[PDB]
């Protein structure tokens, strides 16, 4: 009789406070946003979009590179 | 069976209200159609000039008067993004004449899935009853199953990515449209549903959630760091019916294109296409 990550009551503690927050959102980032999405059973959208927008950071890190020297351009 | 598929494409070809194929013409249609799906990847890997279309709901005699103006394939090149049945007249028509150039130029004609090619919502939105009172509820389903192999995103010359609806919070490298497995229904959450129910956002930064009750919105933000992290230089997507029948979004990193004239006769809305062509300069036929 343990609690997943993702129990009700942890929710509502990471709602109370910023450090059990982040420490979750730690685990959090084992899964992917559908997985979350799914299990926050549309509750604490809150959380879900602290965790997307503020402590989830995006890198900068260019990951591909297309082999077209073509460039988008728009007609008058 | 490319006599029984001039047949049909050239009678398909013709205005009316009232039907012109057999069931098992239509049948005969998803079937191959959905090999052809499934033969090409669920990411495709188009090649410019080419031209692209938004949602079409239905409106048959609009999606001709878009192969007016662009060329009959395989004159053009054609993808389309999906939403081409519900709340339109004639979905039937729209669909299978689309299934039917897909078969007919499967390297040259494009579909990928919209939110609506899916049981759930052209369940409610008008495909299901079109179908029920045309031809029947059999036929209903053999739409679904030849949906859910629909491809889901299409990247021209490596540089434009189109999709029906936007971005993911999961999209983190493209390959992973590739291995979505196909004969799917599109499930609540994730990155198949964000693929086809996402908005961009003017007034929302970051992500947010969509007031469809699905998925998400995306910031001008979101679209920026994207295309820099996947050296692209153009989303294309459609979902979102807009005045101009185009509409750019985040300093044109993002276009919308929707198809249907005058949606549902009633927004008054443009009608647009956008032709890329081989330098990938994009420019939009404007429908009224
Ligand atoms: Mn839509
Ligand atoms: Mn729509």
């Amino acid at each position: 009789d343990l609690l997943g990550l993702f129990a009700k009551s942890k929710l509502k503690k990471m709602m109370k406070s910023e450090s059990f927050k982040l420490k979750r959102f730690g685990e959090w980032d084992d899964f992917t946003v559908g997985y979350i999405r799914e299990k926050l059973k549309n509750k604490y959208p809150d959380l879900l979009l602290n965790y997307l927008n503020v402590y989830k950071k995006a890198g900068n890190e260019i990951v591909r590179h297309a082999n077209n020297p073509n460039k988008v351009t728009f007609s008058n | 069976l490319d006599d029984i598929i001039t047949r049909l494409l050239e009678v398909k070809g013709k205005p009316g209200k009232q039907v012109v194929l057999t069931e098992a013409e239509i049948k005969q249609l998803c079937l191959v159609a959905k090999e052809t799906f499934l033969r090409q990847p669920n990411l495709l890997e188009l090649e410019a000039p080419i031209k692209i279309c938004g949602d079409i709901h239905g409106q048959y005699s609009d999606l001709l008067r878009l192969f007016e103006y662009g060329g009959l394939p395989p004159q053009s090149n054609y993808l389309f993004l999906g939403d081409y049945v519900d709340r339109g007249k004639q979905s039937l028509e729209t669909i299978c004449l689309l299934l039917a150039y897909k078969i007919k130029y499967p390297e040259n004609f494009f579909l990928l899935r919209g939110n609506h090619e899916c049981a759930s919502i052209n369940r409610i939105y008008g495909f299901y009853d079109e179908c029920k009172r045309r031809f029947n509820v059999r036929l209903w389903k053999i739409f679904t199953d030849c949906f859910n192999c629909l491809p889901v995103a299409a990247l021209i010359d490596e540089k434009i990515l189109c999709m029906h609806g936007g971005l993911s919070p999961d999209l983190n490298h493209l390959d992973q449209i590739r291995g979505l497995q196909r004969p799917t229904d599109v499930p609540d959450a994730g990155l198949l549903c964000d693929l086809l129910w996402s908005d961009p956002s003017k007034e929302v930064q970051g992500w947010g959630m969509n007031d469809r009750g699905v998925s998400y919105t995306f910031g001008a933000d979101k679209v920026t760091e994207f295309l820099e992290k996947h050296d692209l230089d153009l989303i294309c997507r459609a979902h979102q019916v807009v005045e101009d029948g185009y509409e750019f979004f985040a300093n044109r990193q993002l276009v919308t294109v929707f198809s249907a004239p005058n949606y549902c006769g009633e927004f008054d809305n443009a009608g647009a296409m956008m032709s890329v062509d081989e330098t990938l300069m994009c420019s939009f036929q404007i429908l009224k």
